[PDB]
């Protein structure tokens, strides 16, 4: 067999992949592009629209002098420029931060409680099944206790409704099945099982504001608005006076006592409140992706499908646009979802690990980390050297590092079952590579890894911190490109190989298993190309509000 | 002194203690019992052990419903917590015999941990405390088990949880009263960000130690923000000494009038009668049927009135056992006096302006919650300087069981921990002693 | 104590309202059991739910306050706080909202109770609360056509009067029998239907209304022409400002 | 001459406006209403189609038991429906907040030291235009240097753009047209030479980012991505080498040095980066507001123009979403900015000083504050009492409270042509109707007004300030309906009367003086009415990028 | 003199105070050091420097035993030349939130 990546080098040049001489400067810059020519056209148009020089292919240097090269995206047979993939000029990616920025988890733990022990009231399956249709009029904005009140439009907060989930399969079955995530259908049996014990008797909402909503306001309005609204659901459905003392109890617990955020609010320097890209921890996003209760016979899959979602959030998005902007860091991230290049290396470490230790029974220790990151890394680093085409297409010295570590990382870690021990793998596979090529990555690529391996195994107030808990804003991670997505991986790859239902918490993991969302968790690469065709339909438009 | 006012002082039942001491032996710029109470809560922390073994043995670290499978730790922490406290308690102090303090509770299951002063004195704020208590406990339980370098950071997950991904040590098994510098609403607020259902636990539910804690934080708040200094310094002092301090009985004696039968109008009629009969108001007009009050000095008039607001949160608060409607008296209490004579109410107005948002954000579904949940730092109580979370605090103390979010649901581990420390159990107690003790050096 | 300035009716009103001594007018008899069916916390027979134990069986700390402040019946019993709720018109109802706030806390013990435009409530112990709805439904702080029991759907307070001079209510909670004169309670406070309507007897008449108000407005005595009242208003502000500078 | 209010209630109510009965209970419910039933019929059809119940009017109360009245939006002809008005549903209101949040402004003048001095170049107006055209092509998401980027699609980021401006007119007429906001022609004469003075020689850039990212990202994301494409823009055009130490003066100027955010960062509590509305002062949004260079010789339209801004912004999109969420505070604001009463009250109050001590010519002290705002309240709440149809109008107190006072403090800063003591009748008028009508506005209305007497004048630390420099993060301000906009009306009064060309910031003023913003600043209220009628087009939309 | 407060380019026109505070720094200084000591033998510290255009301030160490951390210092300073000022000047209730402005800025909006 091939390597995974043959054929998307083929489509790419003329030129066997082997071939170590091409042509330049002939195609005619620009012009060999469909896209750019779709860009220059639309420039004038825009610029005679406003008045205004914008779009100008002759500013600056000539792009194109070289193949301006499509792109295979990963797991599928389709092909597009890399404008395509760009989040701006891509819906799918749009929509899939939207999803997350808009969920937050609630509990109904303590408010129940209040309702049986200080308003004196029962709870059963059929108040509850009232609530939530109650909470499912009221929470895309309708009022159900004022006069005169004026309301959003239905169509415009159609992407907004509450689910519940609970471990009780009992309780579960007589609640109302469409405001239910059903445990039992979503996930396979070994995986359900285990989900089903850590939620046990607790019932928990999912919560999804609208779209339109976020995308005018911010992430830290998502609990909020939550509350606002599971507050007047409370008042109407269990006769409360509208507005006593303890009206106060539920909003304390829907705003504080029992709410998931999807992510931390963050410091000053870069100030952002709850739900925003930085405060999401990487084992959180690793359960927010949805490959490993489809996809669990193949943890590489898994374990890929979560840099995929990684690599695009944070970097294209978070660090590509809420940190810095403008054109951006798209192929910074497309390198770990593109050409099935990062895949060819972590199926060769798989293997590597399968035939000498089989998964998870290396021991946890230095020895390993020394063997597999090593073996893996020169794997990665040859292929290139083997194949001028594919050094070509990954050019950039930071998308290089970030697909060889991961392998490393991600095949340590099937091997030893511990995200620890594959983190250090990851830097050990940046040290061998910046040795063996003479170059790593960008200017300043390698701070946190040169600060990495101290720090992997370090217990200190700001430096030791399970890899599972680390995100965007561990210190040493906080500002560049080519890890945080890939850190994501890692994380993900001992629990794929252990078969484990969830990576660091059970009710991320159930509240994205929900086939009402807009974008599709189980299938994340495949929405990209999607979105890349133009294909995808995101919510929150204002059509219906303006002219035709 | 700066100030001719002399105040008599009492102690919790009623009983004369000391006559006519200078109004500044209450300064918590003088005071060396303020200083002791707020160093002591710079200082402490509270460790759970029982806890942190627990999250070991599940992996259930950094978080609400978090768990990391594969990551388990079976670690018998409790079962050798006199050995863990000793090698920690070596790590904190800075040298034999300093005023460093680990002592073990619940049979190893908590520990009260008090970082040596030293530390604090090249420091330039607080989390000191629980950072070296943190590492501390996380290197000396390492230590006990031999714990592997591949292990020892679900320890530390375990200690200080999801720190530094969380600005906060979310999924911490440690406790403190002040929480972390990020959180301050404004510089100099950190002695305000301390939940009253602390306050309370630590008190263990006395009425008046409760009140004179709370007040004695607020108070000194005040003086690290800058409003307690030159033209304001008396009207602080004043408040503290009335409000705080039972300063002339007069808390306690309008409690007493009023405790049988009376409402917060009731209160409202003994406070004027007195103020007018103390010579702090004067009649200085005539309408029809009604006299206006006037005063020569506003600062004595706010610490009476704020002494009726105390009295008459004890009383109305006191008789329903029932804490929540202490927003209710802080905002009539106010409205009715000012009516009743002429003249401004506590904190000229901000007392029921606080009280007005704290009703809102108590009774609704927008935020806030129960009374024992708020704190001088939260953005709905903080307006008034220093004068309407005492009350909050004192109206706790008397709450039978009708809150939901109670000093046991979130303070427990104070309750147990801080509870045993006897300036932070009885302020009253050590601030009057030891302004007796400095009368004649003021 | 004098509670309030000025020399106009709507001042005298709210002195008496705030005056513990001032005998309220009874206007009406409510049962006792229709009470607790106008509040609708409770059946009538049904034991009073309860949140914590007897005190007496709490042995709590040693506290001088507690020992100095008797609690009320309700909090001896561990009774739940429950709530009554009125919205007054600005027609001329006898009571308005913190007429209403101001009267209490002079009046009850154990009270907490909130001002809103268009509500206003009190939460208390319940069996406490129940012998205080009595007197709240019974005297002139009630008019049933001018005044309304609502613990939700409050609208009304601003709203212009029906044909029959009721306020409007989006829940119908109290019917005017057009061929009887007198109004009728049909549902509890929440909205839900009560088995037997409760009389609460005749609307009071405009006359009537008019002298036992206390909201000034144009039409019956103005705010502006009750001069010493508002020179204590203006005072109250110039030195609140003053004391807030120096 | 009838009251401005008049026609108003004849069009929403069949009786005449003084009658003080009607009839309730027989129109029909929700159905009296065209609004209500589009709802109805599209919840019908969102819940069919996703499998979810949704919008119900059988759910909670029965909305239309007294007339849904239609509302004039102020100094138009136009009437709606109150959800029209609703921000979700109204995107003119949107589009609003995008302009302002992907707004930076940023200085020129440190940038042209390091050329000059650090790396010996000379600036010219040659050398500008140059560099303004590359940055008006790198701005929106395109490329100068490196070779096989991937750039944004110029028709999904045709909003975005950077022009200059500078009190020195000789420059000003070298650089390109296109590129310049005239001073001279945008501004009134007399305007124009004192905010030419205040610009000095300094030379100034407004950013404009793409909606569509503001909307996808935070408002922090603004200053950051105008500072990478100021940054690449300058390489280019100076001839830098594209990355030396230098190129890191420029990131300081153009992200720190010289930035003027548009709101400043909050605190932990309710974090948020900078641009959000939390951090926006009321002088800012008054100068935000460009009712000032038309309607100068109107100071009440140019102040509740302001009033109409601001309660949009922070009472419906901040505290109504941001900061709460669900059906929200729609009619809080509406009240401020509706069939003419607002303006009634406050053409009143302007006659009453023009008449008594002429515009700016009272004494600035207490004396007046008693006089204006106590004959000002008084005139309002009268109003309500002769009009039952005005009090049914305006049902909700706080709503009553805030138009009152409003044009009490308003009135009162026209007298004394300082904001102080308007602040000061804003918080007279209040205590006077809650003795009136003995209520005032709902639970937790009059917090900051009962704080605010002793507070207008405080000198302490978080308790003293300028009103101009207050906002709503001003600790007594930071909760509550029904001020914050009306506060940034009474910043407005005072310098509408002296006829100043700013209230608080100069450069603020101009860089909204710009015919290429999406939403017209000139014509606020306007502009609430033709998103009201679907008319309004924004900018953001994923039309081009999605299917048919 | 400016009415420049609040931050980079912000202006009040019509708040415009022209106080001759550099001509009179000695009386202030002396003013605000009776405000920010504890006792008359502390280690407060108050020198003026250029000629009066500025003042070394350091704030006595007993306000720190009791203070958490260290923004006591700011903040007590500020508020004793704030007053200092007014009261030199007989700075009126109506004009003196200037000279707050003036001394620290934005806060407590920023
Ligand atoms: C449940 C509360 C307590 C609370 O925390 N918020 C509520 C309800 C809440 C809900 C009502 C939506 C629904 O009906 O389902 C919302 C829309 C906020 C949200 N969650 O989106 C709201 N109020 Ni309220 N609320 C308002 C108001 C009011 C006025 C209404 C009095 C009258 O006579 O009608 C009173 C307060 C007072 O009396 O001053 C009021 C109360 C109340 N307000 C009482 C319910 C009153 C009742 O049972 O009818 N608001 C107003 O005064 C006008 C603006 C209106 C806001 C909606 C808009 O701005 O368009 C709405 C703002
Ligand atoms: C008080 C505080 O809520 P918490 O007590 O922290 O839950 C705060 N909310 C608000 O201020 C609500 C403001 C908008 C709704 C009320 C408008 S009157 C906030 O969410 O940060
Ligand atoms: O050249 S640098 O390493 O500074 C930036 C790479 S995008
Ligand atoms: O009724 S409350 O004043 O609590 C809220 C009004 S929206
Ligand atoms: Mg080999
Ligand atoms: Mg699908
Ligand atoms: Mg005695
Ligand atoms: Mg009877
Ligand atoms: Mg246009």
């Amino acid at each position: 067999a091939d390597k995974l990546f043959i054929n998307a080098l083929k489509k790419k040049f003329e030129e066997s992949p082997e071939e170590k001489k091409t042509t330049f400067y002939t195609l005619g810059g620009w012009k060999q592009s469909e896209r750019k020519t779709e860009f220059v056209n639309a420039g004038k148009e825009v610029a005679a629209k406003r008045g205004i020089p914008q779009y100008n292919p002759d500013i600056g240097t000539p792009l194109g002098q070289r193949v301006l090269m499509p792109y295979q995206v990963s797991t599928t047979d389709t092909y597009v420029e890399g404008d395509d993939l760009h989040f701006v000029n891509n819906a799918a990616m749009q929509q899939m931060w939207d999803d997350i920025r808009r969920t937050v988890i609630v509990g109904l733990n303590h408010a129940h409680a209040v309702i049986e022990k200080r308003l004196g009231k029962e709870v059963t399956p059929e108040t509850i099944t009232h609530y939530l249709e109650t909470v499912n009029h009221a929470m895309p904005g309708a009022a159900v206790v004022q006069e005169h009140m004026v309301e959003t439009h239905p169509a415009l907060v159609a992407d907004s409704y509450v689910k519940v989930f609970t471990g009780n399969d009992e309780i579960a079955d007589e609640i109302d099945p469409a405001f239910v995530i059903d445990i039992n259908k979503q996930f396979p049996e070994d995986q359900a099982e285990t989900l089903k014990a850590e939620v046990g008797d607790g019932i928990w909402q999912v919560v999804r504001i609208p779209t339109i909503v976020s995308r005018t306001c911010d992430g830290a309005t998502t609990s909020r608005w939550s509350a606002m609204q599971i507050g007047m659901s409370m008042i109407s459905a269990y006769k409360q006076a509208a507005g006593e003392a303890a009206t106060g109890d539920f909003a304390y617990a829907a705003k504080h006592a029992e709410v998931i955020h999807m992510g931390t609010y963050l410091p000053v320097r870069r100030a952002r409140g709850e739900n925003e890209p930085g405060g999401v921890p990487f084992g959180y996003l690793a359960d927010i992706c949805q490959s490993s209760r489809v996809n669990y016979e193949d943890p590489v899959r898994v374990s890929l499908d979560v840099v995929a979602t990684g690599a695009m959030l944070y970097d294209q998005i978070w660090l590509g646009s809420y940190m810095s902007g403008g054109v951006g860091f798209t192929q910074y991230a497309t390198a770990a979802y593109t050409d099935n290049i990062l895949d060819d290396f972590t199926y060769f470490g798989k293997e590597y690990v399968e035939d000498k230790y089989g998964l998870c029974e290396a021991p946890n220790n230095m020895d390993t980390v020394l063997d597999v990151a090593t073996e893996v890394t020169f794997y990665g680093l040859e292929q290139y050297e083997e194949y001028p085409a594919l050094l070509e297409d990954q050019f950039g010295g930071s998308q290089r590092a970030a697909v060889v570590a991961a392998a490393a990382g991600c095949s340590t870690a099937f091997a030893t079952g511990n995200a620890q021990t594959g983190l250090s793998g990851w830097y050990l596979s940046m040290y061998l590579h910046k040795e063996q090529h003479s170059r790593l990555g960008f200017y300043g690529y390698d701070l946190q890894d040169q600060c990495g391996a101290s720090n992997v195994f370090s217990i200190r107030g700001d430096e030791g911190l399970p890899l599972e808990l680390r995100g965007p804003n561990y210190p040493n991670y906080a500002m560049n490109v080519g890890h945080q997505g890939e850190y994501a991986g890692i994380s993900q790859a001992p629990h794929a190989a252990r078969g484990d239902a969830f990576v660091f918490n059970p009710l991320v993991k159930i509240a994205f298993a929900d086939d009402n969302l807009v974008f599709d968790f189980t299938n994340v690469r495949g929405e990209f190309a999607k979105g890349a065709l133009r294909e995808f339909e995101p919510a929150g438009e204002r059509a219906l509000i303006t002219p035709a | 002194a700066k100030f001719e006012d002399k105040v008599d002082l009492y102690d919790d039942r009623g009983n004369l203690v000391e006559e006519q001491v200078p109004l500044e032996a209450l300064s918590p710029l003088r005071n060396p019992a303020i200083k002791s109470i707020v160093q002591g809560i710079k200082r402490t922390v509270a460790v759970n052990l029982e806890g942190i073994e627990n999250a070991l043995k599940t992996a259930k670290v950094g978080g609400p419903a978090c768990k990391i499978m594969g990551r388990e730790l079976d670690l018998d922490i409790v079962g050798n917590a006199e050995s863990i406290a000793a090698a920690a308690k070596e790590m904190i102090q800075v040298t034999e015999d300093d005023d460093t303090n680990v002592e073990l509770l619940g049979g190893g299951k908590r520990a009260l941990v008090q970082v040596p002063s030293a530390r604090f004195d090249v420091a330039a704020e607080y989390s000191a405390a629980p950072l070296v208590t943190a590492t501390a406990f996380v290197q000396a339980i390492i230590n006990e088990f031999d714990v592997s370098m591949y292990d020892a950071n679900m320890v530390k997950a375990a200690v200080l949880g999801r720190y530094p991904q969380s600005v906060e040590y979310m999924g911490a098994n440690i406790a403190t009263m002040l929480d972390i510098p990020q959180k301050l609403e404004g510089p100099g607020y950190a002695l305000r960000n301390i939940m009253v259902n602390h306050v309370v636990a630590a008190t263990l539910k006395n009425t008046l130690q409760a009140a004179a804690l709370s007040t004695i934080l607020e108070q000194t708040a005040m003086f690290e923000m800058g409003d307690a200094v030159g033209a304001f310094e008396r009207m602080h002092l004043l408040g503290l000494a009335y409000q705080g301090m039972n300063a002339d009985n007069l808390v306690f004696d309008l409690v007493k009038a009023n405790g049988k039968e009376g409402t917060v109008g009731s209160v409202i009629a003994d406070l004027v009668e007195r103020a007018l009969e103390d010579g702090v108001i004067k009649v200085e007009k005539e309408l029809t049927d009604y006299k206006v009050y006037g005063t020569d000095d506003l600062a004595m008039w706010n610490a009476y009135a704020a002494a009726g607001l105390m009295a008459a949160t004890m009383v109305n608060q006191g008789a329903a056992r029932a804490a929540q409607g202490v927003s209710s008296t802080l905002l009539y209490y106010n409205d009715l006096i000012e009516f009743e004579t002429g003249l401004p109410s506590v904190d000229f107005g901000k007392v029921e302006g606080t009280a007005v948002g704290f009703s809102f954000f108590s009774h609704s579904i927008y935020g806030g919650g129960g009374p024992g949940i708020f704190n001088g730092n939260h953005i709905v109580t903080r307006h008034s300087k220093g004068f309407a979370i005492p009350c909050v605090a004192a109206a706790m103390a008397l709450d039978a069981g009708t809150q939901m979010f109670s000093p046991e649901a979130t303070s427990g581990l104070i309750k147990e921990v801080f509870s045993q420390v006897d300036e932070f159990r009885e302020p009253l107690k050590y601030v009057v002693e030891a302004a007796a003790e400095i009368k004649n050096e003021i | 104590a004098q509670y309030y300035p000025g020399t106009t009716k709507v001042a005298q009103n709210r002195r008496n309202f705030c005056n513990p001594e001032y005998e309220l007018e009874k206007l009406r008899e409510i049962s006792d059991e229709d009470v607790v069916k106008i509040l609708g916390h409770r059946a009538p027979g049904e034991e009073y739910p309860s949140v914590h134990p007897p005190l007496e069986e709490m042995d709590e700390p040693e506290d001088a306050i507690r020992e100095m402040v008797e609690p009320i019946d309700g909090a001896k019993a561990g009774d739940r706080v429950r709530y009554i709720q009125f919205t007054d018109s600005m027609y001329f109802a006898p009571a308005q909202p913190y007429v209403r706030s101001r009267a209490y806390l002079c009046r009850y013990r154990g009270a907490d109770a909130g001002t809103l435009s268009g509500r206003q409530i009190i939460e208390t112990r319940e069996r406490d609360l129940e012998k205080i709805s009595k007197e709240l439904l019974e005297t002139e702080f009630f008019d049933p056509a001018r005044s309304g029991v609502r613990g939700k759907s409050v609208h009304g307070h601003s709203l212009r009067l029906d044909e029959d001079g009721m306020m409007f209510d989006m829940l119908r909670r109290q019917i005017y029998n057009k061929d009887t004169g007198r109004v009728e309670m049909v549902k509890n406070q929440i909205g839900d239907e009560l088995d037997e309507p409760v009389d609460l007897g005749e609307p009071l008449d405009e006359e009537t209304l008019m002298e036992k108000t206390t909201i000034y407005r144009v039409d019956g005595e103005a705010y502006r022409d009750d001069v010493e009242a508002v020179e204590i208003m203006q005072r109250i502000h110039v030195l609140r400002s003053q004391g807030g500078f120096n």
